[PDB]
């Protein structure tokens, strides 16, 4: 299988709902794993510019391509180990990182297709026809849904806007890019960004890479630029079926300074994040980190620099943990776009019983 | 998708042992362990599958019982003559010659090695770093005149100039192209190349086309030239070698080394 | 360490800035509504100097009398400055000739040349000096270094090279190269003379040019002995290394701080720019050490001095400065621009990456794009230019003007475009 | 320029068979160009579309 237990940090007693860290460099690995898989793993270990929406659609590629490779045996039929397989990727995916409702969606929409199409057709038939379907599926619920959260946005969004964005959600950033170059507008994108994860920065970045005025922000600096803002987006991640976003990092505190200082806050989502499981706060399933990306001073992400921090187990007593996902509060966020155009958070699951 | 390549030649530099029509370059006792098992460990550490070994003229059934007896393996390895040697043509040859058989990406390592550096973390540096081609230099003997220069950098980690002080000017001279991009260029004295390579999948067509590498070194890193005129046609992520440094005692053997690395394996 | 004097070498790069220079000269210039000298006055005050040497040549007696006017003819301070006189544009080394004939150093001394604004705290680097001195006895000068701004691509004019060491840090080469402005030149040799005695090597091309040189007493003998030399950077210390006395070394030093010397337009509007945004930690206008000054910094990266007169329904950019008397109109779309002292503003003027100096009267209705307005210079109506415009001193420009790229205005009231007197390229009137 | 009828005339007849490429949607229907007969818009009312995800 690999390897398993023997990890650096203690269990704290504070926080402690969900597992903390897996295999991060490679060594006695099993001779039947895609290595397309392994690539992945690699990358989101240590990754700064995906999140929940990419991921997605990069995992649906690579069982894409793992199809178009796998070929029916003479001895086992084509529904006869693939499910175990599939178990054993996800299994994988588990002790690497926690996942996200969209792949879960995903997963039993292979599973759903496993079982629809019979053992008995010809098996070059059945995969012509399964990678299409797969295909098809991709352009309607992602970039169909996409294009569609872009026309809502249009109708919406008046001439000329300032946005205050958060994160590195694909959607917004396609969003701005459309603002930027299609239609022609006065934009003006403010991008906060934290401590552990350059995300805001790598959008920033993007943002320069087309030509719009960009000012960037910190959450130690807030207050300073609100008092003149109007509209903000928020990264959004998951929808739960209270009315609550799970979402990354310090939103919530950006929603609640909205709620506080006139404007509403706006969200933009896909169909297929919604999900029925419930919770109501951040402490009920925590997404953790290894502590060790806060050691370093800021800068750039790859410094290795001799100072003071480097302490975990040898000083009297240090826990230096931290949280990745967050939740964001119900009456706040009151914009939703999606697939099915329009509604809103206090509308819960209502697109859930639709499809 | 994973394969490795083990070059194979004959002793002509070395002195005194090499000129006996038994004893081959790749089977050689040097500090009790042989040559080709320390190469055989490290391609057991990092985990590939199918490698195949290169032979020259000389030897031809010779290190195939070598491969077979006395040593553990458990691997199936193929061991392929080429009749394309003239030696006045190390492995360029060779490497010219076995193209079809490569499915995905190819590792270089020579018979002669003596290793003491972690094996994997240069093999994942090759994977993550999206990267074409991948060298190692490690220190001068510590231990109680004309040598050779490389170009080092330090942040991403990259190579440009390799070449040595056998045939050129009295003068060294640097380019104003292969200067302005990419601004800082370390030159060391110190550090000695250790003959290890790194090829990723486009890398095929080239050779076939057009040779003109000698020793794998002439034309194989150092045509990565984006620069001045362009009239090179290349293969779609930008040419680009890459370097990393080692503090361990590991290194090649070429001239009066071999007493050296006798003295050092006893520890 | 106590009482040290210093030679600060002003007036030497005229003619570079082309456009000004008639009148008033290059030292004397502000930055952002503060001269330049202000600041490195400041960094000799840190360091701790007790005699201060100051080179004047042309138009000195503008510099000399603004020298009086400033805080350190009076007794308070413990440095006091003498002027040196000289014939007009002259070499480095004739100036050091002549300190070395009127011989007044004793010990160590620190030798500027150009214009340095820095914040690095130098008493660290003073100490190291002396340290590195108590090692061996053949030593004589330190040099300063910093990282260049992400990738020399847009510094074209400074092509620095630098030869260095990790174990002791001793200069070796310098060479210079054009590039995309013009592509001719591939060739750059090296002296294979000294290797194995160094073994580390360390070759840098991205840094920054400081010309800042801390100095023992052996220059000014040198200078005696060997009068070959011109210039300090380029024949000197590549004499020394190429074996003019044996046994002598140079020192290199490495800082992270912002350091970075005036010599052409471009450079400077950078350095403007890093100034106004927050990159200068010591040096900021709202601390006001000129204490006369009394500015303030406000949100969304607003400059403001107290006492502004502006209209109402006007919109705001980003990086902006704005000083006292200023009054202001309806209109103004200001963004990336630097305003002097008093300025009265008719209405209406679009800014985009503009520069305005002190004491300027614009008129009505301007469109300016990246361009520079000099002190004493009134705008009448309908202004428009292009990127990388400079207009000189005094210069009165009437009624209905075009100009494109690279179009240079003239101070004199004698080789370049647009006089200064009545319609500049419309009818060429003035001397 | 590419324009003119494919058959015969320009305007189809009763129960002929028609392919039409859709351009955009959701608001009465899809009033869009025809590839059987000449390149004048036809239109279907959102229920006549639907025989048995109906936006997707």
């Amino acid at each position: 299988p690999g390897i398993s237990s023997v990890i650096p940090t203690v269990l704290e007693q504070s926080f402690d709902n969900s597992s903390l860290i897996s295999v991060k460099e490679l060594l006695l690995n099993k001779d039947l794993i895609h290595p397309s898989i392994l690539l992945l793993t690699s990358h989101l270990a240590h990754y700064k510019i995906v999140g929940s929406i990419p991921r997605c659609i990069a995992m649906l590629e690579v069982f894409q391509i793992v199809i178009k490779d796998y070929q029916t045996p003479k001895g086992t039929t084509l529904s006869r180990n693939l499910t175990s397989y599939l178990s054993h990727q996800i299994d994988l995916l588990k002790k690497a990182r926690p996942l996200s409702v969209t792949m879960g969606n995903a997963i039993r929409w292979l599973k759903q297709e496993i079982s629809l199409i019979d053992p008995s057709t010809p098996d070059k038939a059945a995969k012509k026809d399964l990678c299409e379907k797969i295909g098809q599926f991709a352009k309607e619920k992602i970039e169909l849904a996409d294009q569609l959260i872009i026309d809502n946005a249009s109708t919406q969004i008046e001439e000329s806007t300032t946005i205050v964005t958060y994160g590195s959600s694909k959607v917004l950033t396609e969003l701005l890019l459309h603002n930027a170059i299609s239609l022609k507008k006065n934009i003006k994108v403010i991008v906060v960004d934290s401590r552990p994860l350059f995300e805001g920065r790598k959008m920033a970045e993007t943002l320069r890479n087309a030509g719009v005025n960009v000012m960037y922000a910190l959450i130690t600096s807030l207050d300073t630029i609100f008092n003149d803002v109007d509209y903000v987006f928020l990264g959004a991640h998951s929808i739960l079926s209270n009315g609550f976003l799970y979402s990354r990092a310090g939103t919530a505190m950006l929603a609640m300074s909205a709620k506080r200082r006139n404007i509403p806050v706006l969200v933009c989502c896909e169909s297929l994040k919604f999900s029925q499981r419930v919770q109501l706060d951040s402490v009920t399933f925590n997404e953790l980190a290894d502590p060790n990306d806060l050691v370093n001073i800021d800068y750039e992400n790859p410094v290795e620099r001799r100072g003071n921090k480097g302490a975990l187990l040898n000083q009297f007593i240090k826990e230096r943990k931290f949280e990745k996902k967050k939740l964001a509060m119900e009456n706040k966020p009151k914009g939703n776009k999606i697939g099915g155009k329009k509604g809103s958070e206090g509308e819960s699951k209502d697109a859930s019983n639709e499809e | 998708s994973i394969q490795a390549f083990v070059f194979c030649g004959k002793g002509s530099n070395l002195a005194p042992m090499q000129h006996s029509t038994r004893l081959p370059k790749a089977l050689l006792p040097i500090g009790n362990r042989p040559m080709i098992e320390y190469v055989l460990d490290w391609c057991d550490q990092a985990d590939f599958k199918e490698i195949s070994v290169v032979a020259p003229v000389d030897e031809i059934e010779l290190i195939e019982s070598g491969l077979t007896s006395f040593l553990n393996s458990n691997h199936s390895h193929h061991l392929q003559d080429p009749k394309k040697i003239n030696f006045i043509s190390t492995g360029e040859s060779l490497q010219k010659e076995l193209l079809p058989r490569i499915n995905g990406d190819f590792v270089i390592l020579p018979c002669d090695f003596v290793t003491d550096i972690p094996p994997q973390v240069l093999v994942d540096q090759f994977r993550n770093r999206d990267d074409n081609n991948l060298a190692m230099t490690i220190y001068y003997k510590n231990s109680l005149k004309q040598q050779q220069f490389f170009t080092v950098y330090s942040e991403i980690l990259l190579d440009v100039y390799s070449q040595r002080d056998v045939t050129k000017t009295k003068y060294l001279q640097i380019r104003s192209h292969l200067l302005w991009n990419y601004p800082n260029l370390t030159v060391s004295t110190k550090l000695l190349n250790s003959f290890i390579y790194f090829c990723s999948f486009e890398l095929c067509q080239l050779l076939k086309l057009g040779p003109q590498s000698m020793s794998r070194q002439a034309s194989f890193k150092d045509p990565f030239t984006g620069n001045q005129q362009q009239q090179n046609p290349p293969t779609t992520i930008f040419i680009l070698p890459n370097e990393t440094l080692f503090i361990r005692a590991n290194n090649l053997n070429a001239y009066m080394d071999a007493n050296r690395f006798v003295l050092k394996i006893k520890s | 360490e106590d009482r040290l004097q210093a030679v600060v070498l002003t007036d030497s790069y005229e003619t570079r800035f082309m456009p000004l220079t008639a009148v008033k000269p290059r030292c004397l210039l502000p930055l952002a509504n503060v001269p330049l000298i202000e600041y490195t006055l400041e960094f000799l005050a840190k360091a701790g100097v007790h005699e201060v040497f100051l080179i004047c040549s042309s138009h000195a007696n503008q510099i000399n009398d603004y020298i009086e006017n400033s805080k350190w003819n009076l007794p308070w301070s413990p440095f006091k400055i003498t002027t040196i006189m000289s014939p007009e544009a002259r070499c480095t080394g004739d100036v050091m000739r002549d300190l070395d004939n009127r011989g007044i150093i004793t010990g160590d001394f620190i030798l500027v040349s150009g214009d340095v604004l820095t914040n690095i705290d130098f008493s660290k680097m003073l100490e190291f000096h002396k340290k590195m001195h108590l090692q061996d006895k053949d030593h004589i000068s330190t040099m300063c270094l910093s990282k260049a701004s992400t990738y020399p691509k847009t510094r074209t004019i400074e092509p620095a090279a630098f030869v260095l060491d990790k174990s002791t840090s001793r200069c070796i080469y310098y060479q210079d190269l054009p590039l995309p402005s013009s592509r001719e030149k591939t060739s750059i040799q090296i002296d294979p003379e000294l290797l194995d005695n160094v073994d580390e090597f360390v070759i840098r091309n991205d840094l920054i040019d400081c010309r800042i040189d801390i100095c023992t007493s052996h220059v000014p003998l040198i200078f005696q002995e060997n009068f070959d030399y011109q210039s300090l950077r380029t024949d000197f210390v590549k004499g020394v290394i190429s074996s003019d006395i044996l046994g002598k070394h140079i020192y290199a030093y490495l800082t992270d701080e912002y350091a970075v010397r005036v010599e052409s337009w471009q450079t400077y509007d950078t350095i403007s720019q890093d100034f106004l945004g927050r990159w200068c930690y010591p040096l900021v206008l709202d601390s006001n050490i000129q204490d006369d000054q009394t500015y303030s910094y406000e949100s969304r990266h607003i400059y403001k001095e107290k006492d502004v007169v502006l209209a109402q329904s006007c919109k705001i950019g980003k990086c902006t400065a704005i000083g006292s008397g200023t009054k202001i109109g309806e209109g103004t779309k200001i963004e990336n621009s630097v305003i002097g002292r008093n300025c009265q503003i008719g209405e209406n003027i679009r800014i985009k990456n503009s520069f305005i100096w002190d004491d300027c009267i614009i008129g009505n209705n301007s469109i300016i794009d990246h361009s520079l307005i000099a002190s004493n210079a009134t705008l009448g109506s309908n202004v428009r230019l292009n990127d990388g415009c400079i207009i000189g001193f005094n210069v009165k420009i009437d009624d209905n003007m075009d100009l494109d790229r690279n179009t240079k205005i003239s101070a004199s009231p004698q080789d370049l475009d647009d006089q200064t007197l009545a319609v500049s390229i419309v009818g060429d009137k003035g001397v | 320029t590419s324009h003119c009828r494919f058959y015969e005339n320009k305007y189809p007849e009763i129960d002929d068979i028609v392919m039409v490429n859709v351009q955009q949607i959701a608001e009465m229907g899809a009033y869009v160009k025809l590839l059987e007969y000449d390149n004048i818009e036809g239109m279907i009312l959102l229920s006549e579309l639907s025989r048995r995800s109906i936006q997707k």
